């Protein structure tokens, strides 16, 4: 259960909607794809790295803070910074879920929280009739973000030693491949470090009555009613595209998929599972919903 | 007459007979007693009998209405009355005058008087749903008449806003006793000053809110070619859906509409009765409404609906439990919000494989299906409503129209002609209107929307505005009615004056409402109307109000959803007031200074080392600007502060 | 399966200018210092190698519109000063970049109309880094020919605005190739 923390040097788009959109953070299951498909494009067994490993969402840093999202209990007082505020940092993350932290404090975290800056790089297509014929150029967009030097992404992952091994190599293999969004275009390499904070792994050895939920999951059919006794959630519509399943791009896309949020709190605890959203396909297309759980 | 509407029109007028006097129980009924429409006996009964004095000997039935409106004037609220008595803005004792030692006059209630008679002569008539006119004639007619003219009291409160508030509080009052199996009202209320207060402590209202869900992500996924098109419409469009859905509620509650205190963003308050059915009828709706939406939408939109249970006691500011009660329904709507959807609810969601085709370039969304030329239908009918936005400006509520409304209905868009047509037709019509007003046609409904109509946008946020609408004047006058008046002021400014002011500025309107200012247009006029905006604000919330602004320049072509998400004294007497004007002067006086050498200006500026001092001091020399404007340059240069002030002044300059 | 690595250096004989924000210059909304997206280096590459020709660009660059998936076999990423030229810069006290100042001449008329257009300065070096995934053992040596002769051809060409009026002119050195993924050897292959 070790977690990995990533460098890049260059902005990746990550993005939600379209291509001149950006983020900062992406959920387990496009880490989940990527590390599947470099998997595949090494081509090694996947059953292992299928049905055995339990990853996190990835969550930004800083020059030496790491952070966690923001649990969404009910507090009972200010109501208008809590709302504006998204991640804590591990300090006082277990003061903010008691109540220590305060409106001014809040004020002083999100004053810090200056991890990475968002831009929108232009660019023009020339394959067009603009070059063959009479005919015009075509702009486009792209959304990206610059984190700090020191500045980046983690994530925390739990499994077997065996599991973590082949994590550690296909993690490697990937490092120079992208993630995020246009890859190929010059976004998106990354130095990756394996750092243990003792701090952070308290967190995630504490006991508790209520989870937070750290990733993107959601129950199966027949975990759901009793998984949803009393819980504080948000859904997230996961949709998008495949990538050398089909015939036509264009005609391939896995359909609109729903999971909670990675703020929810749950009293009871549920395992997810790796869901099929294939249909039309000449394989099996994976999104990812297994938990992992901080106790308290 | 449905005695509920007996109650509604007699207590619409209770406290009508001041503006007579000002031109009292007694005043009100002789003047009503001389007309053709209303002349109902039960109706007069309510304005003759509406104070304690005239209740005493007044002999009525154990069940009157008359007693449901004296109640309704209490909870709403040594005497010598000055009917010179400006009305006086709330604003200022918010964080502590109309028409500045400013005094009303006697000839113009009696202005008010013929104009009041004349209406009342052409324009009003009674009948089973006739109520919402004669509201609507009251707010137009009363809006600065003040209500109570007590010296010794913080005069602050419209008579149009004291019989709005009367008349809602009625109306619960009688639905509440009706369904309680109470008709003697005399002895259930009157028999006992201990009685009338335990009825106080009795709960008998709920406070209902409603939320929409998805305010941003739907507003705000906009990338096609249409840009102002599909904006202007969005926001209208998500804004009247707001408004039918209410509109449906408050008939369902067979409620007045009166009973609406405020809507905004997504908000919108209301206050209804407390009985069983009630609570079933809410339970119905509510579930309805998750059905539409979710058959709609899923995820981009949703309703959530809270209410809590108070008696008016609490809303006499009795102990400030009023804003308790806010505070508990505000954290409610947060907890129905948390609970969206059920076990089910969900198990269909992930369970709907469906041959769909792909994004509609306007609306970016794939889950809805697209016909032809990659276009879909809801998004086609958006586009339909743009067009028609600007030149007409009546909205009908109709089974066959062009955009898809949550209860089964769909909107459509008229001439004023039409709209009368409709009357004689006598169709199941509702009026939405580009802010009319004066109109009486039919459900003539005068709802509130701003439609006015590189590149620069502007967004700005009231900063103290969740303090204000809650805490707002600390425990002397946080009355619901009071509270409702300045929630119904602001309403009135940011709806009414954001069409006013705009005349003068290359502005459309995108976005108004609640605390929400989202405008676009070109940059210098973009920055000239925000800073406009900003004085005229301070001048109508006498400074007691601020609001944060941000200014973003922007390509054109650019998808705006990708730009709203990008987005005073000091830079208005400093930057442009000084610097601007003599920069201007300057390059106007002296000519080929083009934006090389201001660019080199630049340079020398942007690279902040002492050697670059003196480059910028040589680079002045050889230009031939008089003396003095230079050497103001260089001392502005080397100031840290002024340098800053400079480089933006000049980098407006271009 | 194994990828191979590509770094070096590139040196602006004569001024460069990409100017996403345009008259600008690419940069970083926060370092200020010029930078050079590789997608355009990848534009400029694939309209030469096609222009010298069509399935070997579909392999090296990957377009997956007529239905045949093949998926990118290049990875070429944007570029940076390296601290080399920082330090010279700051050392020597030598501006970054450059504003030329350009004119045009109306005919019929003969009036002057004023341009500026910024352009990197000369002699600066990119640090580049490319990223070759050999799916195919028995093409690598093929497909490195193919980019060698794209590198070449981008040797005598220019990059960006104004290449025809005189910019862009750029060269390659200390370019070293090595194996990253994989137990693929890269002793024998050669790009200059």
């Amino acid at each position: 259960t070790k977690v990995f923390k990533l460098s890049f040097k260059t902005p990746v788009h990550f993005g939600k909607k379209r291509l001149s959109d950006g983020e900062m953070t992406i959920t387990a299951d496009t880490l989940f794809s990527a590390l599947f498909i470099e998997t595949l494009q090494l081509g090694k067994d996947t059953d292992w790295l299928l049905n055995d490993l339990i990853i996190s969402d990835t969550f930004p840093y800083e020059n030496e803070l790491y952070y966690l999202p923001k649990p969404l209990i009910k507090i009972d007082s200010n109501h208008k910074a809590f709302k504006k505020l998204k991640y804590v940092p591990v300090h006082h993350y277990n003061q903010y879920l008691n109540g220590e932290l305060s409106a001014e404090d809040a004020t002083d975290l999100n004053d810090i929280f200056n991890i990475g800056y968002f831009s929108l790089q232009t660019k023009v297509s020339l394959i067009a009739q603009e070059t063959d014929s009479s005919a015009d150029s075509e702009p486009y967009s792209v959304g990206t973000f610059t984190f700090e030097p020191e500045a980046g992404l983690y994530f925390i992952a739990k499994g077997s030693e065996e599991t973590l091994d082949h994590l550690n190599n296909i993690m490697t293999a990937l490092q120079y491949s992208g993630l995020g969004g246009k890859r190929n275009a010059g976004y998106g390499q990354f130095e990756y470090e394996i750092i243990n904070n003792q701090q952070l792994s308290k967190l995630l050895n504490q006991n508790g009555k209520h989870s937070i939920l750290l990733s993107t999951a959601m129950a199966k059919k027949e975990e759901i009613e009793s998984a949803l006794k009393e819980a504080r959630y948000i859904l997230t519509k996961r949709s998008g595209f495949v990538q050398s399943t089909n015939y036509s791009e264009m005609l391939v896309k896995k359909s609109d998929f729903y999971s909670f949020s990675s703020g929810s709190v749950f009293k009871n605890i549920f395992n997810g599972d790796i869901f099929n959203v294939g249909h039309n396909g000449k394989h099996p297309v994976y999104r990812y919903a297994k938990p992992l759980w901080l106790e308290v | 007459m449905n005695k509920k509407n007996i109650l509604m029109y007699g207590s619409l007028l209770h406290d009508i007979g001041k503006i007579i006097y000002r031109s009292h129980s007694k005043l009100g009924h002789q003047f009503l007693s001389q007309f053709s429409e209303f002349k109902d006996n039960e109706v007069l009964d309510n304005v003759a009998y509406h104070h304690y004095k005239e209740l005493a000997k007044a002999n009525l039935d154990n069940d009157n209405t008359a007693y449901i409106t004296y109640i309704a004037d209490n909870i709403a609220s040594l005497f010598n009355f000055d009917k010179y008595t400006p009305l006086y803005s709330v604003f200022n004792i918010v964080n502590s005058k109309f028409k500045e030692n400013i005094q009303y006059s006697s000839g113009n209630y009696t202005t008010l008087m013929k104009d009041m008679s004349h209406d009342l002569e052409h324009k009003l008539s009674i009948k089973e749903g006739t109520f919402p006119s004669l509201l609507q004639w009251t707010e137009s007619l009363w809006q600065y008449v003040p209500s109570s003219t007590n010296k010794n009291q913080l005069i602050d409160i419209s008579l149009y806003d004291h019989s709005r508030i009367t008349c809602a509080i009625a109306s619960c009052i009688f639905d509440y006793l009706n369904e309680n199996n109470i008709h003697n009202y005399k002895d259930e209320l009157f028999s006992k000053y201990e009685n009338t207060k335990s009825f106080y402590q009795k709960e008998a209202f709920l406070l209902l809110s409603m939320d929409m869900s998805g305010i941003q992500d739907f507003i705000y996924n906009i990338s096609g070619s249409k840009a102002l098109k599909s904006l202007r419409s969005r926001s209208f469009y998500l804004e009247l859906m707001l408004e039918v859905i209410v509109d449906q509620l408050l008939e369902r509650l067979e409620l007045a509409r009166a009973n609406l205190l405020y809507t905004g963003g997504g908000h919108a308050y209301l206050l209804v009765s407390n009985t069983d059915k009630v609570k079933k009828k809410i339970t119905q709706f509510n579930n309805e409404l998750k059905k539409w939406f979710m058959s709609e939408f899923t995820t981009d939109l949703s309703l959530s609906m809270a209410f809590e249970k108070c008696s008016g006691d609490d809303l006499m500011n009795t102990s400030g439990n009023y804003r308790t009660i806010w505070r508990n329904v505000s954290s409610k709507l947060s907890d129905i919000k948390a609970h969206k959807y059920s076990a089910e609810d969900i198990l269909k969601l992930n369970h709907f494989h469906s041959y769909g085709d792909r994004e509609c370039k306007e609306c970016l969304r794939s889950d809805i299906d697209i016909n032809d030329d990659g276009l879909c239908s809801i998004c086609e009918g958006i586009i339909n409503i743009s067009n028609d936005l600007r030149d007409k400006s009546f909205f009908v509520l109709s089974e066959t129209g062009k955009l898809k409304m949550p209860f089964n209905k769909f909107i459509s868009v008229i001439d004023y002609e039409e709209a009368e047509m409709l009357v004689q037709n006598n169709n199941q019509v509702r009026i939405y209107s580009k802010n009319k007003p004066y109109i009486g046609i039919g459900i003539s409904t005068n709802l509130w929307m701003c439609d006015y109509d590189r590149l620069g946008v502007v967004r700005a946020d009231i900063d103290n505005l969740g303090a204000t609408f809650i805490s707002g004047i600390p425990e002397k006058y946080n009355s619901i009615s009071r509270t409702a008046t300045l929630s119904r002021q602001l309403s009135l400014f940011f709806k009414y004056e954001l069409n006013h002011l705009l005349e003068n500025y290359q502005i459309t309107a995108i976005y108004s409402g609640g605390d929400d200012l989202f405008l676009i247009g070109a940059w210098d006029d973009i920055i000239e109307a925000s800073i406009y905006i900003n004085d005229k604000f301070k001048e109508f919330t006498l400074d007691k109000l601020t609001l944060s602004a941000g200014v973003g320049m922007f390509s054109g072509k650019y998808p705006v959803s990708k730009m709203a998400f990008e987005t005073w004294d000091e830079f208005k007497k400093n930057i442009l007031e000084e610097k601007l004007l003599v920069l201007q002067q300057g390059f106007s006086q002296t000519d080929e200074h083009g934006k090389a050498f201001i660019y080199k200006m630049l340079a020398l500026l942007r690279n902040n080392e002492a050697i670059n001092i003196a480059r910028l001091a040589y680079l002045l020399a050889r230009s031939k600007m008089n003396e003095d404007f230079t050497s103001k340059i260089f001392n502005w240069a080397q100031n840290d502060k002024d340098k800053n002030q400079l480089i933006t002044a000049l980098e407006y300059y271009i | 399966y194994s990828k191979i690595k590509i770094s070096g250096t590139i040196e602006v004989v004569t001024g460069l200018h990409i100017g996403g924000g345009g008259s600008p210059v690419v940069r970083d909304l926060q370092t200020k210092l010029p930078i050079i997206p590789g997608s355009s280096i990848k534009g400029k590459m694939r309209n030469l190698l096609a222009k010298h020709f069509d399935e070997r660009v579909l392999r090296l660059f990957g377009s997956s519109e007529k239905g045949n998936i093949q998926r990118a076999r290049l990875q070429i990423s944007d570029a940076f000063f390296s601290e080399k030229t920082k330090e010279h810069f700051a050392q020597n006290d030598i501006a970054y970049t450059e504003t030329k100042f350009e004119n045009t001449i109306n005919r019929l008329t003969a009036v002057a109309n004023p341009r500026q257009i910024e352009r990197v300065t000369r002699g600066s070096e990119f640090d580049f880094v490319f990223i070759y995934n050999v799916d195919e053992e028995s093409q690598v040596e093929d497909d490195f020919e193919n980019i060698e002769k794209a590198i070449h051809l981008l040797e005598n060409d220019y990059l960006g605005g104004g290449g025809t009026r005189g910019n862009g002119r750029i060269q390659f050195k200390d370019t070293n190739i090595e194996t990253v993924v994989g137990e693929y050897d890269s002793t024998n292959l050669k790009i200059k």
